[PDB]
């Protein structure tokens, strides 16, 4: 119920504005308040006080203090997040680099 | 706040909405595996209409004078009239299209019937009538079994998850439901036998039309949807009883415990 | 150093490309010249079929028609053949044979007996200096008995 | 690690991101002196090459398709029903 | 021109990648750094005149990495570095 | 363009966040930098031994840093360390160490309550070591008496203190009164004798981070690759903030070393102490609060690294996320209907000004040769060639040489010309439709023309707007951003399922016109219009 | 020591190298790098054996440039010295601080203060040799030398020897 109060909620403002947006955004939008149980704050104490990655949590905000707690913690960073693969500066499972291209040598001779 | 909170949300290569971390937001993207290109306002001609409208279209009676077929519709109309076999099927297609009606009956309680889904079925039929020359009072060589099981084969094609387990198959069966019902609908022997008048090719090339397109609407995997919903949410708050608009939205972002206007609806 | 105890890819227990478990392959430099020498020709042979479509004359020879046969970018396992055969005095592979049975007939490291069948040595306290591994794990005597058949094993060429 | 041939259930339409690197790709090797296995009808540009392989599936190429729980796929495109 | 924040989520938003790498890379800054098999901090010592490393305090002349990643990146790992923070860097995944 | 080496390139995968240890610290450092002095005293070269000595980096590219060789633009750096007499504490984990001495004995340094209570077996079966942590602080910090003999142990029984955090000190606080102010010896002897079970407990992890890690003991000096200093008109050199800050750290251990070698005042040695905390901890954050500010001799605040980490447009906004990057146009663009709906109008000054590598190959190996023996003068030529050995040769001064013959496997580099597509973009850019692939359209004057069916995806309009213009360096890039990004790839946009653009402005209300039943048009004209259809057929 | 190992080496092709023969490239590449080369690892790596039976695994594409990456493993006969290990060589050059031994691929160094007493080093001799009470240590002279440390640097090898000790010396 919270789920479906929280999908109305949202939706009433677009529909107050006076515009329409698709189901699918504001769907996949509440979703992901919901996933862990209860409702969840969209805010910088919302999901940088969670698991992601010291990178992709330190990226948004509050950079030394969730540094200095990883190194503290010795967290480890699994590095496939976006900001994480951003900051290294190399490829990202995203789109065209969310997979390897190979070579066949049987195919060559084709 | 919406970009850096929706960003490392994507589709893998599996048919499910999950991020980085293997957190499954949604099992299925859009609880229906289509992408947001490729949905057009449709029409549900199962709920509209009256009961006698209902009746009057969705019955094609062979034994009975009620709703009998009009043999000059089809070419072998003299042959159709009298047939146990076929007035079996139309039985029970009349009772699926009213398991339908039941079904929207439940689901949708506005009383709407215009809803976006993938499929411009009417496009479909206008170019095969433009296509195939198909005028008005031109006998249709179609029988009911063609249409009949020509539909009941189309509606196995209709594939979205590539999986072959009862999971799978009960996902694609509950995210293939609403489009069944829409071409049960759309496709039936009186308002192909009718009103389109379609032959053999005609109603072929709409069935190959309908399936293939049906596979272009097919959201691709490895598209980025949580940066695109959030652009999707954050673009109207560009042009922005109770408390509307901009601080609303705060509210309900920031899921605050006080509201500017707290107000209930008793019924 | 030299206590049993070598490096991580030198350890007691190897591993081959098939995912099996095997021994160090420890060799002497006794077979060590007859497999190198073994596998150039193999590999000459390799060579003049894509190609269709006295004991120091005969090692360099030898050496220069396989130095043919490779690119020009390997003449110190050639000036190691000459190192091996100016320091061998073994030759064909049944007599190598019969020196692995007396080798083995002690039950001890692949590493030190390699180290036994390289080192020329008369006496047991000359095996026993040279080699610091082997100092109590066998006996003299078998150590002396092993170099009079590895004498009368060994031939001027 | 390596699922069979028998399966394989991954969607077998070639999407717009494997068109779009196979297309890139093969014009970048196209671009270095690769060997073009389709004749040309006067064209100079790699990328009109590369797309003119893949209308005919001379691309040699195939793709491992990365899934969530760490295995993969090898889809070759030339078994791929393209559009 | 300044690329943001908001352009790079639109790159994002279009799902090209190497533009983005080529953009944050060769179109900007690249640099070249060595790392170390045990500790994955950047005390490799490269003398490469005569093709030699070394990495301080951690006894390897053999196993060193080399990595590319951008100018801005080894001024965060630098001044963690100067922060008692260890960002260490390895190539292979331990956790598996 | 750095010099090739021979280690094996790999990516950067994992990434692991810990602590430094200080044997660590001294085992990456070099130097140990006693002298609070930046250069020599002959005010050239470096101290050698100091703040910035040719044992770090260095700058200036004359100089070749001692200890990498090569030069600037490829030295990483190099560490040096301070060795401090006394122990002081960071900033960042003040906090923390205080929750530390909250959880664990004061004397025989064993955690308080034990395994036998109830609630500490609740709480260690929890998986998250913060919140165990945080349960486990919650238990201990009420319990403030170690004991000997628990009901069904270790023994000490030592009435634990209230540790209290005043001005980056740690108080204890006796009921028995007796208040004693716990030094950083102390509480790093306590620390030294934790079991593993202890800190494990807490979320520790021996190979990563340790409490007695926690509190600093030796300092790791960063290189000038990270604190450049300037040297302008050779009699105005400007220092670093954090230069400074290590002077003052170097003149306090000194002074305090000083101070503890002859006699002991026990006042001045708390004061140097104090001192030297205090440049430490302002070393680390200047902005802490509850805490003086240190001030430049300028008139502004000390620069840390915090106010590097924390503040916007730093090192993270500033530098990793978002960049200033080459490659790219910006002035005002203006409509024109003349031109298609995917192009874009890019002046001349901007097509020679930016450039394009293109590979050379048998296929265009005349069209690039026409465009070297042109120059960089006119607009269908090159601007600089880049041999098979990596090695680029400018086409001025080229001229004078003579030839120039390319070969097969070399890198020209040639303007911007016809049907190059290039990056559309315009600020603030919160659609993905606002930055869009083009087709470079070759036109005169300086301001990019356009159609105006694109306007309003971009939210624009012809006032003075500016936009920005990005090119790809790659063909992969260019292939990848041709077959995602286009203009008629974006008629219908995702949003709201309908099509973003369409015709506006004069045209949508002269069509209107033109569509209504009275609008006749002659034959003269017709014909004209008939003709003016690109793709027209012919037949009237 | 000669061993035999089996060893695994990425090599890398242009673009221009797929050819149906490419494999045939593989196996030369995989003699030209691997075949008189030395790893810091492995040792000086001497032979190649098994030329027929070479596995090619699969090949993998890396993004930019386009090479082509082969992870190849083989057999191969490799030569590793150890510390502490009696070997026998020839001298090549001289030099005051002592003469440098021969001993395979691996020129071994032996110091002065690692010679006995009696071994004193003569110049006025050409070439230099060092005569000793009983023996004359020259160029073309077999000496057994015991090798105290070895030095494995990346694709090069170094180590020091010694004769102090009994039975070694001149042979
Ligand atoms: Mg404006
Ligand atoms: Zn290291
Ligand atoms: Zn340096
Ligand atoms: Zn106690």
């Amino acid at each position: 119920a919270g789920r479906a109060a929280l999908y109305k909620e949202v939706y009433n403002v677009i529909a107050s504005d006076g515009s329409y947006v698709n189901y699918r955004h504001m769907a996949l939008l509440v979703d992901v308040m919901t996933t862990q149980g209860g409702l969840t704050s969209v805010t910088r104490h919302g999901f940088n006080r969670s698991n992601t990655g010291a990178l992709m949590r330190c990226s948004f905000e509050e950079t030394v203090e969730i540094l200095f707690e990883a190194g503290a913690s010795a967290e480890l960073d699994d590095c496939r997040g976006v900001s994480e693969n951003v900051i290294l500066g190399q490829m990202a499972p995203i789109g065209t680099g969310a997979f390897d291209v190979m070579i066949d040598e049987e195919s060559l001779v084709k | 706040r919406l970009v850096k909170a929706l960003e490392d949300i994507m589709v893998h290569y599996d048919n499910t909405t999950r991020n980085s971390l293997g957190n499954v937001i949604q099992f299925i993207y859009g609880e229906d595996g289509m992408d947001a290109a490729h949905i057009e306002k449709q029409s549900l001609d199962t709920i509209g209409g009256s009961d006698a409208a209902f009746e009057k279209r969705y019955r094609v009676d062979l034994l009975n004078t009620d709703h009998t077929l009009d043999p000059s519709l089809l070419e072998s109309g003299s042959e159709i009239l009298g047939d146990l076999k076929l007035q079996v099927l139309l039985d029970e297609e009349y009772k699926q299209l009213v398991k339908d009606r039941k079904f929207l009956r439940e689901v949708f309680v506005d009383g709407e019937a215009n809803w976006p889904l993938p499929v411009n079925i009417r496009r479909i039929i206008q170019n095969a009538q433009q296509t195939f020359h198909i005028d008005h009072t031109k006998p249709s060589d179609l029988t009911i079994k063609d249409i009949v099981l020509g539909v009941k084969d189309l509606q196995e094609n209709l594939l979205v998850l590539r999986g072959k387990n009862e999971i799978i198959q009960n996902a694609q069966r509950d995210a293939v439901t609403l489009f069944c019902c829409l071409l049960r609908s759309r496709l039936a022997t009186r308002r192909v036998l009718q009103e389109y008048r379609l032959t053999k090719q005609a109603f072929d090339w709409v069935l190959s039309n309908i399936e293939a397109q049906f596979l272009r609407s097919v959201v691709h995997p490895g598209e980025m949807v949580g940066v695109l919903a959030a652009q999707s949410i954050g673009e109207p708050a560009t042009q922005m009883k109770v408390t509307s608009g901009v601080p609303r939205l705060k509210e309900i972002l920031n899921v605050a415990k006080n509201m500017k206007t707290p107000s209930l609806t008793v019924y | 150093a030299a206590t049993l105890q070598l490096g991580q890819e030198f350890q007691l227990k190897q591993i081959n490309h098939q995912g099996e478990e095997e021994e160090l392959i420890a060799l002497n430099l006794s077979e060590a010249r007859l497999v190198i020498k073994e596998a150039l020709v193999e590999r000459r042979r390799a060579f003049k079929r894509s190609q269709k479509k006295t004991r120091e004359k005969e090692l360099e020879s030898i050496d220069v028609l396989l130095e043919q046969t490779t690119g020009g970018n390997n003449k110190d396992l050639k000036n190691t053949m000459q190192y091996l055969t100016n320091f061998s005095r073994f030759r064909d592979q049944e007599t190598v044979g019969a020196v692995i049975q007396l080798l083995k007939s002690t039950g001890l490291h692949p590493f030190e007996v390699a180290q036994l069948g390289s080192l020329a040595c008369d006496t047991a306290d000359e095996a026993k200096t040279l080699i610091p591994s082997l100092n109590n794990k066998i006996s003299d005597d078998e150590l002396e008995r092993i170099l009079k058949e590895l004498s009368n094993l060994e031939t001027l060429y | 690690k390596a699922i069979p041939k028998d399966q394989r259930a991954t969607t077998p339409y070639m999407t717009k991101y494997e068109r779009a690197r196979i297309l890139g790709t093969r014009a970048l090797q196209i671009s270095m002196n690769a060997p073009v296995f389709v004749d040309l009808e006067g064209e100079t540009d790699p990328l009109r090459i590369a797309m003119k392989e893949l209308a005919e599936k001379k691309i040699p190429l195939v793709i491992r398709r990365y899934l969530p729980d760490g295995s993969f796929e090898d889809w070759s495109v030339e078994e791929l029903i393209v559009d | 021109l300044r690329f943001g924040e908001m352009e790079r989520d639109c790159m994002i938003a279009h799902g090209a990648a190497s533009f983005l790498k080529e953009r944050l890379m060769e179109a900007s800054d690249a640099f070249r750094v060595h790392i170390c098999g045990i500790c994955g901090l950047m005390t490799v010592i490269a003398k490469l005149n005569h093709n030699q490393f070394e990495c301080k305090g951690c006894d390897n002349k053999i196993d060193i990495y080399q990595i590319h990643i951008p100018y801005a990146a080894k001024l965060l790992f630098q001044e963690l570095m100067a922060m008692n923070i260890t960002p260490r860097l390895y190539t292979d995944r331990s956790r598996d | 363009g750095q010099q090739y080496s021979s280690a094996p390139l790999r990516t950067v995968k994992e990434v692991q966040f810990g602590l430094f240890s200080p044997e660590e610290v001294r085992a990456i450092s070099v130097a140990k930098i006693r002298f609070p002095e930046t250069m020599d005293e002959t005010q050239t070269r470096a101290k050698i031994g100091g703040l910035n000595d040719p044992r770090l980096g260095s700058i200036d590219r004359n100089l070749k840093c001692q200890t990498c060789q090569e030069g600037m633009n490829e030295c990483p750096g190099h560490f040096g360390h301070i060795d401090l007499a006394k122990p002081v504490f960071h900033v960042g984990f003040i906090a923390k160490i205080k929750k530390v001495c909250e959880c664990v004995c004061m004397h025989c340094g064993k955690l308080l309550l034990d395994e036998h209570n109830e609630l500490m077996r609740q709480a260690l079966a929890i998986k998250d070591s913060k919140k165990r942590f945080a349960a486990i602080w919650t238990l201990c910090k009420t319990k403030m008496v170690c004991e000997t003999d628990v009901p069904s142990r270790g023994g000490c029984g030592n009435t634990q203190p209230t540790i209290r955090k005043d001005g980056l000190k740690l108080v204890g606080s006796w009921k028995k009164p007796e208040l004693r102010v716990l030094s950083t010896e102390e509480i790093l002897n306590i620390f030294k004798h934790i079991s593993v079970k202890d800190f494990t407990s807490l979320g520790f992890n021996e190979v990563f981070s340790r409490p007695e890690w926690m509190i600093l003991t030796c300092l790791p000096v960063p290189p000038p690759p990270v604190r450049p200093s300037i040297s302008f008109n050779e009699s105005q050199r400007g220092e670093d903030d954090l230069t400074f800050k290590l002077a003052d750290i170097l003149k306090a251990n000194i002074s305090l070393e000083t101070l503890e070698h002859n006699g002991a005042p026990h006042h001045a040695i708390e004061e140097a102490e104090s001192l030297l905390q205090f440049h430490v901890a302002t070393y680390m954050d200047n902005d802490i609060a509850g805490q003086p500010q240190a001030l430049q001799k300028s008139g502004r605040p000390v620069k840390s690294i915090r106010a590097r980490l924390k503040g916007k447009e730093g090192r993270i906004r500033g530098n990793l996320m978002g960049k200033r990057v080459d490659f790219s146009a910006r002035t005002v663009i203006s409509g024109d209907p003349n031109l298609e709906l995917d192009q874009v109008g890019v002046p001349k000054s901007i097509a020679k000004t930016l450039t394009y590598p293109e590979v050379v190959t048998p296929y265009n190996i005349d069209r690039l040769t026409q465009l070297v023996r042109n120059g960089p003068n006119e607009h269908p030529g090159a601007k600089y060639v880049i041999r098979d050995s990596g090695d680029r040769i400018d086409l001025r001064y080229s001229k004078r040489a003579g030839d120039i013959q390319l070969q097969y496997g070399w890198k020209v580099e040639r303007h911007i010309m016809d049907n190059d597509p290039v990056l559309f973009n315009r600020q603030p850019s919160l659609h993905k439709m606002s930055m869009m692939a083009h087709r470079v359209k070759v036109i005169p004057y300086s301001t990019f023309r356009l159609n105006l069916s694109v306007t309003s995806p971009y939210n624009a309009d012809f006032d003075g707007d500016e936009m920005n213009l990005h090119v790809p360096q790659s063909e992969e890039t260019r292939a990848e951003l041709s077959q995602l990004c286009a203009v008629p790839l974006q008629i219908v946009s995702p949003q709201s399922n309908k099509p973003c653009m369409g015709i506006v402005q004069d045209t949508l209300c002269g069509i209107r016109k033109l569509t209504l039943r009275d609008t006749f048009i002659e034959l003269d004209q017709v014909l004209n219009m008939l003709y003016w259809v690109p793709d027209w057929d012919g037949v009237i | 020591m000669f061993f035999i190992k089996d060893l695994s080496l990425n090599i890398t092709l242009h673009p221009s190298f797929f050819g149906p023969r490419m494999k045939q490239y593989l196996k030369t590449k995989l003699l030209e790098e691997v075949e008189g080369s030395c790893t810091g690892k492995f040792g000086y790596i001497l032979c190649v054996l098994d030329y027929d039976n070479i596995d090619i695994q699969r090949g993998r594409i890396l993004p930019t440039d386009g090479s082509a990456e082969f992870n190849v493993k083989y057999r191969a006969v490799v030569f590793k010295p150890f510390k502490g290990e009696v070997v026998d060589g020839t001298v090549v050059s001289c030099s005051q601080h002592g003469f440098e031994v021969q001993v395979g691929p691996m020129k071994v160094f032996v110091t002065k203060h690692l010679m006995p007493q009696d071994l004193t080093f003569n110049a006025g001799s050409n070439p230099p040799s060092y005569q000793s009470s009983e023996d004359v240590i020259t160029i073309k002279s077999r000496i057994r030398v015991k090798i105290e440390g070895c030095i494995s640097q990346v694709s090069s090898i170094h180590a020091i020897g010694s004769i102090k000790e009994d039975y070694l010396g001149a042979i």
